[PDB]
């Protein structure tokens, strides 16, 4: 009942030492679908839940492209990440023009944060409303992030992000012991069995509303779309 | 109309009807509550009008299992039939263009019921004071002309400070506090006001002020100004739930 | 009420209450005269200061020269006044340096009046509270008389008043105004009967002539002795018209 | 509703915080300024009264130019940001013209500087009025500028704290043919009427203009005169 | 203070500025970092709570490094932190780009509290939410430690504790002889200390995280090795 | 800033008082007194004393790091009353005044021009609607060429004057009355003896060497200097006897 | 933040 | 366009007709980042981003591009209160011989144009 | 236990306690006044329908452009606000000139529509504070086959093969899709 | 709320008393707008109107009240798969927020008991109008209300963080005269309910007459198959017995409005 006069702004404290328009914005990550990433110990792969308005639309894209070695995957308000995607891509790009190296994830990561604290500190700006997951690899091998509107970011291992992700989470957490000596098909059966136990149980993973994103050691990025997620499916079990 | 909580209306005259305004802080509506739990009344009735948002709630005033589960609206009565005392509580806000109706309203069941006198508790905007009353006490009063010849001696025995003029009186703030005041003295009806300028925010030491100045006259507790009054147990999370994690 | 804050808000029914307010803040002050004669046009003040212990520098406390053919009075708030005359000075001298001719009176006026409507659209100004009179002479049309408005309005008249007890000298002037055939010293009597029934001392008045001579403007401010005869001869005459 | 901006208009037309910022000016420290058949002469009541006081810190009275003084009454910080950019103006007018400002000009431009002041959100108005004396052409000239940035020409006037009587006081007791020992005999008696304390050489500065220039009184003069009154 | 607490930049009537006081507190929203200084050498601790076992093993380090001879250890809000320690990087590298030599710990907590109290005074931007500890070792100049305030002060400390429970913490900090001290025993008392202060009831679980820079690092930045921590764990989980 | 302006005769700094008075600058004014200490500045015949009260309640801190005796230059010396971090970061902008004077006239700056300039600085906060006044106040003693021992002051309000002894914290009127009756009834021993007695007095501490600090400038010698832990259990002991 | 303000 | 400007030359606008033509054209910012050059390396970041604040704050309150404005809070900052300089006497831009419309320079101030 | 008064729809920059950006949604629901346009693509073309609602008969007919020409091969169509739409079409035109004199190629219909929306999702010099109240219908053939697309004020856009925009969308959507068939042609 | 640089602004008040207090062209245009929001109650089936309340002419024993899309949808799927109903009459209503909208069923079997399903918004000032043109002036001695909502689980009050809880859950609040049990736990005490349920609960316990009304919190508000799921203990209960028959085809007929719920907007991806 004494909130109403410190959360219009975020330049102003509460006086419990809060600011409620950055839980406000975190709010927002729990308004997509989920999304779900895990890793090994030569490959990264990131999987998706596509969801169509109606019968009669394509599904939208939740698996961008940013470099030859980087992939993301969105959760959230859709004009932040696509700036968000603006920015890496304009970072890589001038990275290798001048270096000629690829741009390390750590380093990308670490201006991502940079660059996303500064509106939650001055006025006439709004935190942004998404939250990524960033699959890599480098000279240090495979790597997985996550970013949250806070301009936090977590090195985590295996993680998943969007409405509905803590059966997700709980099943990853089970199974992760077993991830490290596994090749890309029982990878991928792994993520897509994570990934199955958001929907309700009575639906299925059917070869429609599903996105596959694999990077790896001599392996680019690559996304897979409709029937190029055939090959990836037929070996799951039943529910 | 007068809704009684059982079958009968109880009767009610010469008793002293205090009651809040929906104001800047809610200050009258904490000072109501701090009032109901401190002395221990019970409810009698119900005010039913079409002015006020609908709302409803478990008992605000719960101190067992046993009387926990008692549903309660926006407009109660409580009474005290021991010390000729009786109380109103408004819960919600009002609705456009229904303001007037309810003071006629509450104006005509107060003079058909017997009661001997009204006293409201309200506020005001704090920005809104001049030089000299940035330099007093941030507590007036006001007095119907139908009351100033029985107890003005005693008010001015105890200090106290007249609101004033402007020849009319504006309250910037006091929401019904003028009509009910300007309908009262129409309709030749005792009656009392007491106010405190106050700003938005944590108003709980606001209502612990207005209710000790309120006691410094009617006397309902020892002289004094120590855990003396009684918190409800409703006044649990008055800022949110929690902290989300990871953030800190 | 809600409406009434700023200068870019505009009511429910389509009004501009600041600009409404800005335009009613010169009732205050006092009263400028002007009407245009067949030979000549003429200008009469009110002085609103008048005191034992203040000085008597300057010309003309109200009738200010803006160049070699037009003078103005200004009615609201000198503060405003002063940077008002001063920028009608740079313009007409702007002008003159630009083409070598002198500026007409309604392109100078126009170019004040866009000055004075800038600022009633642009938030976070407050709008000019001074209403002015212009005289003077143009090759193109002669003499001319114009009026201006805290709003950036403007238009021609030929016998108008500002100030205070404005519509009562409007109407007197109405009834009592001759098209076509009003002289200067009928002017002159006219203007004296309007300030003595809208207000008599010699003292608390200032009156300048326009008139053209061999070929040149003359602005002249009349002295203390013709205004005190023109004063005598309107108080002998309104005692045999008894 | 209409009193805390300052680029409000009241409905009956009104501009509420120069009204405020003309108050602030009333309640300031009482100044007197008499312009004599050949002179000028300033005088004002000082603040810092107490022994703990370095003579040769700060002074109220201060010189413009050889000609031109200058004294106030209300807010002290408003003062010297105005004192410096009167001499800046003067000196700019000298180097452009190669002739000593006139006070006229001096007056009209410090007075286009504080109305600047009053039409933009965002600042307040100045808290102080100031007085000016000079002498061109053989002539002495006594000015005044309120907070607004309208100026008037005085003869004999009176601002600060209780004002009204002070003038009240000048209106009974002014002569037009007046030498300039008369006028500052004149000028004590009128600072004397509103006090408040037993009046000292060394609480009051008084500042006087004739053909020679502008010249601040020292405290044995100052002394010297008090004596005969 | 309501109605004068909506801006960094408005007084209250007995003259206070409550944004401020606000965002300090704010800082007790977080764990409890410790920091003690040695007879030869300076000893940091934290206590870290475990969100999930999914993280690595080395995210949300609360443990920076500014250069090889400069430690720093947080609380509070963890963006403002990381900015903070961009700024202190920027600061001590650009000292060593023009002088030519090591930064003194006086000068960088200096720069830095004056860059934290720069943010106290306009209405375009908001206080800083956390607070940090600085510490260095030369041969010349022996251990030194500093605090910094989101009001923008600085002070030199021989015991310090910032975070939820500070109070207990310098209890305990107060009866020790710091003066007469090595590492190797402030470290298992820094251990006891922050296995003490912790409460078991709100918080599920947590990990340690030690760090020193000393005489025996030659003056340098590092983390604790895995036995020494061990050892130090055992010895508080008995001591308790 | 888009955050426009707070409504009411103070909560604003740029809103005039129905008789004109600015709350914003009182309330800055108040808040000198947070800090709870007392400061005592005295001019001597050809010396200045600066004395003023240290107050340490934390075994755990390093009492080296604790002071309010600065330096602005090598023949200026300062002391603050009032919020820390203001203070100092107002003794940084003394110190880039004080180059900035010295590089653009080509000689050191004199302590009247120093407290001038500082005071020009603060009044500008006072008439904008961004920034917002510092609040400390701040004493500035030197030697002049010609003139003499100096003594200065400024206050949040933009306000300067020179003084011949003068106090500032929060016992400023008490000690003000005691320097009045001490002036209107001194070598070098004198000064520290009476500015030592002045506080002690006003205060009713008796104090030790350990909780007081002093920096005095001479004559003979005009630098600024800060007196030792030895030296000022001297002058208590020579004071006491 | 505060360098972002500026421009 | 081609009649709000013109007689506007490509090739005579790369070569300045003058050494001293930008030199003087640019005194201030020049002198700025010196100042503030020498102030973020001998004292920290802190000092020029209070001064950028203070100038773009005090900037910011002034009359309309085609009134002239006398920047008193400006020039109190700076330090330019008590020194005259040539762009002071030799000519004032309060009597410029040429003044565009209103509207037009209130627009390209804000960048509309 | 009180109730009293939120406000979270104010501003643009203002975040509702469950995300929830009002004045997005508040832009979207303006899109609403307009003239409902049909859009479908098939295998041999794509078309576009849309009603003109004249107001008086004194109007001339040809001079409500509800489709426009943004090359020799695109569409578009109209709902809402009228000023709006021509400053996106002026946009994407201008990129499909573009487009063509720095390649000499024709800009595919995704390519123009992600053109036209990264101007239309920056808003809060010459950028407008509030969110465009239009919503835009793109279509045409390629080298691939005929494509349709979609755009709202939130400024993203997504591919689609049957669309109803204005104020009858939500029936005529029904009937799109009960009667639609994968591989029809224009007649049907 | 400050639109140029040193706007004075006013902090906003929680309480609602910025309205203030303050011509025939006014009463006209009052009018007007009142008229414009007029709640009516008519008879779709033909004819135009209608004179007497909805209860005062018809004889009712239970009354079943459905407010939002999930519980609209349930009660579709799970009680009018079975048996016959009619249509009684429909609202016309109109706000800012809108324009089944507000349309009254009753069993043909049993002409006593009655279903409402109100998908619409109500603003504060129509509640009443609402309840005076259903209810009327005289209500019947023997009812029985059940009455079923969704809200957000932001809206929920806990001492931890709200994002902890398992949600979806139910609550349930229940006027004295209710001499039957609830299948779940009752809103705990700094917890309110405002707008319609509120308004026909309050009348009901004024009025003392059994009511229950059952809440349900969920993370989404839109048509998902847990939400109105989460509704099924409530099918165990006395209140809804001899309705329910089927449960296979009510899955099948709530698959089927799964698969076909609506077209959505593009912001959240």
């Amino acid at each position: 009942m004494f909130r109403n006069q410190y959360d219009n702004d975020v330049t102003v404290w509460s006086p419990q030492g809060r600011i409620h328009q950055i839980e406000y914005a975190m709010e927002a990550v729990k308004q997509g679908s989920a999304t779900v990433g895990l890793k090994s110990k030569t490959h990264a792969v990131l999987v998706a839940l596509k969801r169509a308005q109606s019968e009669l639309a394509a599904h939208q894209k939740k698996i961008l492209h940013v470099d030859n070695h980087i992939g993301i995957s969105i959760a959230g308000l859709t004009a932040d990440a696509r700036l968000l995607c603006n920015f890496m891509r304009q970072e890589c790009l001038d990275s290798r023009f001048v270096f000629d190296r690829p741009l390390p994830v750590s380093r990308l990561v670490s201006l991502i944060g940079s660059k996303t604290q500064i509106p939650t500190q001055r006025y006439g700006r709004r935190p942004y409303g998404v939250g990524l997951l960033i699959a890599g690899y480098d000279d240090m091998g495979p790597h997985i992030f996550q970013t949250c509107p806070s301009a936090n970011y977590f090195d985590c291992r295996a993680m998943s992000i969007g409405a509905r992700s803590q059966s997700a989470r709980t099943y990853l957490e089970r199974h992760m012991s077993e991830f490290m000596e596994c090749n890309l098909n029982e990878l991928v059966k792994h993520g897509l069995r994570a990934l199955r136990e958001t929907l309700p149980a009575e639906q299925d993973l059917t070869t429609k509303n599903v996105s596959i994103g694999i990077v790896g050691k001599d392996l680019e990025f690559t996304i897979y779309d409709d029937d190029d997620v055939s090959p990836f499916l037929e070996g799951l079990e039943e529910r | 109309m007068f809704v009684p909580c059982g079958e009968s209306a109880p009767d009610l005259a010469g008793f002293t009807l205090l009651m809040p305004a929906v104001s800047v802080g809610n200050v009258g509506q904490l000072a109501m509550d701090l009032i109901i739990s401190t002395l221990n009344m019970s409810k009698i009735g119900y005010f039913y009008t079409d002015c006020l948002v609908p709302m409803v709630g478990n008992n605000p005033y719960a101190t067992t299992e046993g009387n926990s589960t008692e549903l309660s609206i926006n407009a109660e009565v409580y009474s005290l039939p021991s010390r000729k005392l009786v109380a109103l509580q408004l819960r919600s806000i009002f609705i456009k263009y229904k303001s007037k109706p309810f003071c006629e309203k509450l104006l005509s069941w107060v003079k058909s019921s017997g009661c001997a006198r009204v006293i409201v508790l309200s506020s005001s905007h704090s920005y809104q004071r001049n030089d000299l009353q940035l330099r007093s006490t941030p507590f007036r009063y006001l007095l119907t002309p139908s009351m100033q010849k029985s107890v003005q001696n005693k008010i001015k025995s105890l200090n106290w400070e007249e609101m004033e003029k402007s020849f009319c009186i504006r309250i910037p703030g006091g929401g019904i506090t003028k009509t009910l005041y300007d309908e009262s003295c129409s309709k030749e009806i005792q009656m009392a006001v007491l106010l405190k300028f106050v700003s938005e925010g944590d108003n709980i030491p606001d209502a612990l002020g207005l209710v000790e100045y309120l006691n410094e006259w009617l006397q309902i507790l020892k002289p004094l100004s120590a855990s003396r009054w009684k918190i409800p147990s409703s006044w649990r999370l008055l800022f949110g739930s929690g902290l989300p994690p990871a953030l800190f | 009420r809600r409406y009434d804050s700023r200068t870019t808000i505009f009511s429910p029914e389509g009004r501009l209450y600041q600009v409404e307010y800005a335009m009613e803040a010169i009732g205050h002050a006092g009263t400028c005269l002007g009407i245009l004669a067949n030979d000549g046009v003429l200008l009469a003040a009110e002085r609103r200061n008048i005191h034992k212990l203040l000085d008597e520098v300057f010309f003309s406390e109200k009738i200010y020269k803006l160049n070699e053919d037009m003078a103005c009075s200004v009615a609201g708030i000198t503060s405003d006044a002063n940077v008002l005359t001063n920028e009608l000075r740079l313009i007409a001298q702007r002008y003159l340096l630009q083409y070598q001719e002198p500026i007409p009176c309604e392109q100078l006026v126009t170019a004040l009046c866009d000055i004075k409507q800038a600022y009633t659209q642009f938030g976070g100004k407050r709008p000019f509270g001074v209403s002015l009179l212009y005289i003077g002479w143009d090759k193109h049309y002669g003499f001319q008389l114009y009026q201006s408005d805290p709003s950036g309005n403007y238009g021609g008249w030929k016998a108008t008043c500002i100030g205070n007890n404005s519509a009562a000298a409007v109407s007197m002037l109405k009834q009592d105004y001759k098209e076509g055939e009003m002289t200067l010293k009928s002017a002159l009597a006219l203007a004296i009967k309007v300030l003595n029934k809208t207000m008599l001392s010699a003292e608390k008045v200032e009156i300048a002539t326009l008139t053209r001579e061999n070929g040149k403007t003359v602005i002249r401010v009349l002295k203390q002795k013709e205004v005190e005869q023109l004063i005598k001869k309107h108080e002998e005459e309104e005692a045999k018209a008894e | 509703g209409y009193s805390f901006s300052l680029t409000t208009f009241s409905p009956s037309g009104k501009l509420v915080q120069i009204e405020y910022a003309l108050a602030a000016v009333a309640g300031g420290a009482p100044s007197v300024g008499i312009k004599a058949a050949n002179g000028v002469v300033l005088a004002t009541e000082k603040k810092q009264k107490s022994i703990l006081y370095d003579e040769r810190s700060v002074h109220k009275v201060e010189p413009i130019t050889k000609h031109i003084g200058l004294v106030y009454s209300g807010m002290g910080p408003d003062y010297r940001v105005l004192v410096h950019r009167a001499r800046k103006l003067a000196q700019q007018y000298y180097l452009v013209y190669q002739e000593p400002i006139p006070t006229a000009q001096l007056v009209q431009r410090v007075a286009s500087v504080m109305q600047e002041y009053t039409q933009s959100g965002g600042v307040r108005p100045f808290g102080v009025s100031l007085l000016i004396c000079g002498w061109n052409e053989g002539r002495p000239y006594l000015f005044q500028s309120d907070p607004s940035g309208a100026y008037f020409a005085w003869k004999a006037t009176a601002m600060g704290k209780n004002y009204v009587n002070g003038k009240t006081f000048l209106e009974k007791r002014y002569n037009e043919d007046l030498e300039l020992e008369d006028a500052i005999h004149t000028a004590i008696l009128t600072l004397k009427e509103s006090f408040e304390g037993q009046m000292t050489e060394d609480n009051i500065e008084v500042g006087i203009c004739n053909e020679a220039g502008f010249r601040r009184l020292t405290p044995t003069e100052v002394k010297d005169y008090l004596a005969a009154i | 203070g309501t109605g004068y607490d909506l801006s960094a930049s408005t007084f209250s009537p007995d003259g206070r500025v409550f944004q401020v006081e606000y965002a300090m507190k704010a800082v007790e929203n977080s764990s409890t970092a410790i920091g003690i200084r040695c007879k030869d050498g300076v000893v940091f601790g934290v206590e870290k709570l475990v969100l999930s076992k999914l993280y690595e093993e080395g995210s949300n380090k609360r443990l920076f490094n500014v250069d090889r001879h400069v430690g720093m250890a947080v609380a509070g809000l963890l963006a403002d932190a990381r900015s903070l320690a961009d700024i202190a990087r920027e600061e001590a590298s650009n000292f060593r780009s023009n002088f030519g030599y090591n930064i003194p710990l006086k000068h960088l907590a200096d720069r830095v509290a004056m860059y934290v109290h720069a943010y106290t005074l306009y209405s375009a931007v908001r206080p800083f939410g956390c607070s940090f500890m600085l510490g260095s070792y030369s041969v010349n100049d022996g251990a030194q430690l500093y605090m910094i305030d989101p009001s923008g002060v600085s002070y030199g400390y021989w015991g310090c504790a910032i975070g939820k429970a500070r109070q207990a913490a310098k209890t305990e900090i107060e009866k020790l002889q710091m003066k007469e001290m090595t590492c190797r025993d402030i470290v298992k008392e820094v251990a006891k200390i922050i296995y003490i202060v912790h409460d078991e009831v709100k918080d599920k679980a947590f990990e340690l995280e030690l760090s020193w820079v000393g005489e025996l690092t030659n003056g340098r930045h590092e983390i604790v090795p895995k036995d020494i921590r061990e050892e130090a764990e055992k010895y508080a989980k008995e001591s308790l | 800033m888009s955050r426009g302006s707070s409504a009411g005769f103070d909560r604003h700094i740029t809103i005039f008082s129905p008789e004109g008075r600015l709350y914003q600058v009182e309330y800055a004014f108040k808040a000198i007194n947070q800090g709870g200490l007392t400061s005592v500045a005295v001019r001597g015949k050809d010396c200045a004393v600066i004395v003023t009260q240290k107050k340490v309640p934390d075994k755990l801190l390093d009492s080296s790091t604790v002071t309010h005796l600065f330096k602005i230059t090598e023949n200026i010396g300062c002391v603050m009353t009032g919020m820390t971090a203001d203070s100092r970061s107002q003794v940084q902008r003394a110190r880039y005044e004080a180059a900035n004077w010295k590089y653009k006239y080509g000689y050191e700056i004199p302590v009247d021009m120093l407290c001038k300039r500082i005071a020009d600085i603060s009044q500008v906060y006072t008439q904008n609607a961004e920034m917002r006044p510092l609040g400390c106040c701040m004493i500035l003693i030197g030697i002049d060429e010609e003139q003499g021992p100096q003594v200065y002051k400024c206050d949040p309000a933009g306000y300067y004057c020179g003084f011949k002894a003068t106090a500032a914290g929060v016992k400023q009127t008490e000690s003000t009355s005691f320097l009045e009756k001490k002036v209107k009834k001194w070598t070098f021993e004198q000064t520290v003896e009476t500015a030592i007695t002045c506080l002690s007095t006003v205060l009713s501490i008796d104090f030790k060497p350990s909780e007081i600090e002093v920096g005095v400038v001479t004559v003979e010698n005009p630098k600024f200097r800060i007196l030792t832990e030895a030296e000022i259990d001297a002058h208590l002991v020579a004071l006491a006897e | 933040a505060l360098a972002s303000v500026l421009e | 366009d081609l009649l709000r400007k013109g007689f506007s030359c490509v090739k005579n606008e790369l070569l300045p007709s003058h050494p001293l033509e930008l030199s003087e054209k640019n005194f201030q910012l020049n002198q700025d980042k010196m100042n503030f050059s020498t102030l973020r390396n001998i004292q920290g970041l802190f000092a020029p981003l209070k001064l950028q604040m203070e100038f773009k704050a005090v900037q910011q309150v002034q009359r309309l591009p085609f009134l002239s404005s006398s920047n008193l809070s400006l020039d109190v900052l700076r330090g330019n209160d008590e020194t005259i300089g040539f762009e002071d006497i030799l000519n004032d831009p309060s009597q410029s011989e040429v003044m565009g419309e209103p509207h037009l320079m209130v627009e390209y101030k804000l960048g509309l144009l | 236990m009180f109730l009293t008064r939120s406000e979270y729809d104010r501003g643009v920059n203002t975040f509702s306690p469950e995300g929830r950006l009002f004045q997005v949604e508040y832009a979207i629901e303006a899109i609403k006044l307009g003239s409902t346009a049909i859009g479908i693509q098939t295998s041999e073309g794509v078309c576009l329908a849309v009603e003109k609602r004249i107001t008086s008969p004194l109007m001339e007919p040809s001079s409500i452009e509800k489709i426009v020409e943004i090359d020799a091969h695109i569409g578009c169509a109209m709902s809402g606000l009228i000023a709006d739409a021509k400053t996106l079409i002026d946009k994407a035109r201008v990129e499909t000139q573009n487009h063509w004199f720095t390649y000499n190629e024709t800009m595919t219909v995704e390519s123009v529509t992600q053109a036209v929306s990264n101007l239309a999702l920056q808003f809060g010099p010459g950028a407008m504070s509030r969110p465009f109240g239009v919503a835009l219908l793109f279509g045409g053939v390629d080298e691939k086959g005929p494509q349709l697309f979609h755009m709202d004020p939130s400024g993203t856009f997504v591919q689609c093969d049957a669309r109803a925009i204005g104020s009858a969308s939500e029936g005529a959507q029904s009937s799109l899709q009960e009667v639609y068939h994968k591989s029809m042609t224009l007649k049907e | 709320a400050a639109t140029f640089f040193g706007e004075v602004v006013k902090a906003p008040c929680r309480a609602g008393t910025e309205d203030e207090e303050e011509t025939p062209e006014d009463r006209e245009v009052r009018l007007q707008l009142a008229r414009k929001r007029e709640v009516r109650l008519l008879r779709r089936q033909t004819k135009t109107s209608l004179e007497v309340s909805l209860l005062e002419k018809y004889p009712c024993s239970k009354f079943i009240i459905a407010i939002g899309n999930n519980a609209v949808a349930f009660l579709s799927s799970f009680v009018m798969n079975s048996g016959v109903w009619e249509e009684v009459g429909c609202a016309k209503l109109w706000n800012e927020w809108c324009r089944a909208f507000c349309v009254f069923y009753h069993l043909k079997s049993n002409p006593s008991v009655f279903l409402c399903q109100c998908s619409c918004y109500v603003a504060e000032d129509q509640q009443y109008q609402w309840l005076e043109k259903v209810f009327g002036s005289c209500p019947r001695k023997n009812m029985q209300i059940t009455i079923l909502t969704c809200r957000h689980v932001t809206d929920y009050k806990t001492s931890e963080s709200t994002g902890s809880l398992p949600s979806p859950f139910l609550r349930a609040l229940k006027t004295q005269n209710f001499k039957d049990s609830a299948c779940c736990p009752l809103l705990e005490q700094p917890n309110i309910v405002h707008d319609l349920p509120a308004a026909v609960l309050s009348y009901c316990q004024v009025w003392k007459i059994p009511a229950i009304l059952y809440l349900c919190y969920t993370d989404v508000m839109k048509l998902d198959l847990i939400t109105v799921e989460a509704f099924k203990p409530i099918l165990s209960t006395r209140s809804l017995k001899g309705l329910v028959k089927n449960i296979p085809q009510s899955t099948e007929i709530l698959k089927k409005l799964m698969t076909t719920n609506e077209i959505q907007s593009n912001i959240y991806t």
